[PDB]
């Protein structure tokens, strides 16, 4: 197999580079993966189909338009461009490799489509239509968008697109379940939480993080433990940004954001599909987990878990690894079912004042179907009044001693509306032990004096036996 | 918030059900939401189509009827790019 000769090829430092600091594609093409047979979609504002890049690639059966409520979800032209994003995504994953044109996506035999639902009014059921559109022909998922990135908001999926979300997982893919890619968010600034996305946060969604070309954590990055693993996307000034396909049949050099890094990894899970077209919602998951690389990746959070892997709240397992993906998916064995396990902590409310501890035993539902041995996700419900959210940050502690930071300090939230049954979660305990003492943590890291109750916790264990 | 004139319901009697509620309750009823079997769009024919009042007694005529599970109305979603 010959790599790529597309004239911006060698400016897509991420995909193919001499200095290891790549997302190690070049090593599964060289495999044979190049996603053929694989279909994904870009939830966004559009793509433009008859792009030079895209044209060859481009899937209507994967396309809809929500906003206008038409097939055709090319996107609206306007003298700003305001409508290149879901192009720019689009390209990253599928853009055409061999033909003259711009760069390659990471799956370049990849069929591509668009759902154009966000250039409109964004409704629970527009969400939930782009989110379940054509769930046996579609297999990937990808979105960048998410709630205000401001640092004072708490939002997620409605009833609508929580449904769509797990009917997804359960029935789409003939019942292996649809993969959604989401990106972490761009709140960096305004420190924001990913937890309080409940987009990011659903442990349906592939939750994906970004990494400067020097390894480092970049300025727009938002920390949570809810983030599966990283891709490279933009940087400083110094650093080069994402070479792809861009409105008006152009090529950019200059896609930045987490938006930039969610369709590198739909590309790579294209790749892994293709590998093992039988693999389900939680293999992929899996997958990851186990091939995700810290090495390279500048983090001041850097923790070894319960089972031996590092973790970090900005990058989760670390960097993707397309050549480890595609080789640990070829004989992978499909996990066994899922089980939910769910755990009531406490028998009354308890003042939070200026710092709480929970501590409990728990027996991960032994004695019962829905027994688990083996930790995928964790959630924390919480119910609990507070004057001042943003002052507050919230640990769990698993009984293995991984520390999950659920929500760290928000500086601009200063809402008194607390927290209403809102599933905190976290991928950093996996493959851990469940039973045991599990510890949350709830302080005041302010020093004004505020005030507050938690009247509800309710532990959430996903797994296997 | 600016709140639509859009209803959402669950129906487990399925399309007919549906086109029997739009019509007695005064809706236009928009079809089946994506791949959601029995979870239908409808729009009510006299509310205004947008507002930043919620139509409480519009939504609660809807989900007390006794052939659907639960319904909500729509309202507009601050989502962005990132
Ligand atoms: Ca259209
Ligand atoms: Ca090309
Ligand atoms: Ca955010
Ligand atoms: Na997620
Ligand atoms: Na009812």
């Amino acid at each position: 197999y010959q790599e790529p000769t597309d004239p911006k090829f060698p400016q897509q430092w991420y995909l193919s580079g001499v200095t290891q600091r790549d997302l190690n594609v070049k090593a599964a093409w060289a495999q044979g993966y190049t996603g053929h047979g694989i279909v994904v979609s870009i939830l966004d504002d559009g793509i433009e189909k008859n792009h030079p890049d895209l044209a060859g690639n481009y899937d209507p059966g994967a396309s809809f338009d929500v906003n206008d409520q038409d097939p055709d979800p090319q996107p609206r032209y306007t003298q700003m461009n305001d409508n290149r994003h879901g192009t720019r995504c689009a390209g990253e994953v599928a853009a055409v490799a061999n033909n003259g044109v711009c760069g390659v996506g990471v799956a370049y035999n990849a069929r591509i489509g668009g759902v154009r639902m966000l250039d409109g009014e964004v409704t629970d059921a527009v969400e939930a239509r782009s989110l379940g559109l054509n769930p046996n022909h579609i297999h990937i998922y990808s979105a960048s968008w998410g709630p205000e990135d401001d640092g004072k908001t708490v939002d997620g999926p409605a009833r609508l697109a929580e449904e769509a979300f797990f009917r997804g997982v359960s029935q789409g893919r003939g019942g292996l379940g649809s993969i959604f890619v989401w990106a972490s968010g761009n709140g960096g600034r305004e420190h924001d939480s990913c937890n309080c996305d409940g987009y990011t946060n659903s442990i349906y969604t592939l939750s994906i993080s970004s990494a400067t070309q020097f390894g480092n954590v970049p300025w727009y990055s938002e920390a949570c433990s809810s983030t599966l693993a990283t891709t490279y996307s933009s940087g400083n000034q110094n650093e080069k940004q994402i070479v792809t396909t861009d409105l008006r049949q152009k090529c950019t050099e200059s896609h930045t954001g987490t938006s930039a890094s969610a369709p590198l990894a739909a590309g790579i899970i294209a790749l892994t599909l293709e590998a093992n077209k039988n693999l389900t919602w939680r293999d992929m998951q899996h997958l990851v987990v186990q091939t995700s690389k810290p090495a390279h990746l500048n983090a001041n959070d850097w923790a070894t878990n319960g089972v031996g892997r590092k973790v970090s709240h900005s990058y989760g397992y670390g960097l993707l690894d397309a050549g480890a993906m595609v080789a640990l998916a070829q004989n992978w064995t499909t996990v066994a079912p899922q089980r939910k396990c769910i755990i009531d902590i406490l028998t009354e409310p308890k003042d939070i004042g200026k710092r709480l501890e929970v501590r409990k035993t728990v027996t991960a539902c032994l004695g019962e179907p829905n027994h688990i041995t083996r930790l995928e996700h964790a959630q924390a419900r919480l119910t609990l009044s507070y004057n001042r959210r943003g002052d507050l940050a919230i640990h769990l502690v698993s009984p293995m001693g991984t520390r999950s930071t659920l929500l760290a300090a928000r500086p601009h939230d200063y809402s008194a509306d607390g927290f209403n049954d809102w599933a905190f979660m976290t991928t950093h305990s996996w493959d851990e032990d469940p039973s045991g003492e599990w510890v949350l943590e709830i302080e005041n890291t302010s020093e004004a004096n505020n005030y507050g109750t938690l009247t509800k916790f309710t532990l959430v264990l996903y797994g296997t036996a | 918030r600016q709140f639509v004139n859009e209803w959402a319901a669950e129906i487990p009697g399925g399309p007919e059900a549906a086109s029997a509620i739009a019509e007695e309750l005064g809706y236009d009823l928009l079809g089946q939401i994506g791949s959601l079997e029995n979870h239908y769009l409808f729009k009510h024919k006299n509310h205004p189509a947008r507002s930043a009042a919620s139509a409480f007694h519009i939504t609660k005529r809807l989900s007390d009827d006794d052939r659907v599970i639960w319904a909500e109305q729509q309202y507009e979603k601050e989502r962005s790019k990132r």
